[PDB]
């Protein structure tokens, strides 16, 4: 004797040593990123081609 | 041959019910229903072949066949 047992239930493992079937469907994507930049320029100037008299001395 | 069309039109697939009586002893006769189960236009004057009654338990408890009455 194998017990009590539904008729229109559907057939699932219910008691130790059942079987059962595991369709296995496994997909996992994981990602990141990451930046950081920072710049800096700096041009400076100054020239006197050519200085009157009055401002020669400075 | 597994690759054969059938196409019967004297046959039904039905189910069978019946009640256990109490103290029950091999050997003893039991009235049976007999319904049809899909798509069939009638069972007038059908004939039951071998079917095994199962318990609850899954186990044959009777075994049932015979002529079926039908109003009509």
């Amino acid at each position: 004797n194998y017990g009590y047992q539904p008729l229109f239930e559907d057939r699932r493992p219910r008691n130790i040593g059942d079987t059962l079937t595991i369709v296995l469907q496994e997909n996992v994507s994981a990602s990141k990123s990451s930046s950081a930049n920072a710049s800096r320029d700096g041009k400076t100037s100054f020239g006197f081609d050519t200085v009157p008299r009055y401002l020669q001395g400075l | 041959p597994t690759g054969t069309n059938m196409q019967l039109k004297n046959v039904a697939a039905v189910m069978v019910t019946a009640s256990y009586p109490p103290f029950a002893r091999q050997g003893q006769t039991i009235d049976v229903v007999v319904s049809s189960m899909g798509n069939a236009k009638s069972l007038r004057g059908g004939t039951l072949l071998m079917t095994p009654l199962k318990g609850v338990d899954s186990q044959v408890y009777a075994l049932a066949q015979g002529n079926i009455l039908v109003g009509g």
